[PDB]
């Protein structure tokens, strides 16, 4: 809360780090753009049957 | 017989601090005397307003 605040520079590198970030995980195929949003995912569409 | 009242307007607010002033001018008594601190900030900025 301390005013000014003042962010450290680091921060920013390890934001880039994460949004470059692509794996393959349990959600399927996981990448960000630039703003952070998942790009790239695939969401199985499914019907409930009788079985 | 001081109240210390805090107060935020948006930054881009004129009319509604001249009304606020105008208030104090009109409103004042001689029993007690509002005495207010005004803080502009960005009003859509969460951070802000917390701080
Ligand atoms: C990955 O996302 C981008 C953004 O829409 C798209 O252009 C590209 O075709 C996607 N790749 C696959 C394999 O769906």
């Amino acid at each position: 809360l301390a005013n000014p605040a003042v962010p450290w520079g680091q921060g920013v590198e390890i934001e880039r780090a994460l949004k470059q970030v692509q794996v393959e995980g349990l959600s399927g195929n996981i990448k960000f753009d630039q703003n952070g949003k998942r790009i790239n995912y695939t969401i199985n569409i499914m019907e409930l049957k009788t079985n | 017989n001081s109240i210390q009242i805090g107060g935020l307007f948006p930054r881009g607010a004129d009319q509604e601090y001249s009304a606020f002033r105008v208030g104090m001018v009109q409103f004042s008594t001689s029993e007690f005397r509002l005495t207010p601190h005004i803080d502009n900030l960005e009003v859509a900025n969460s951070f802000a307003v917390t701080n």
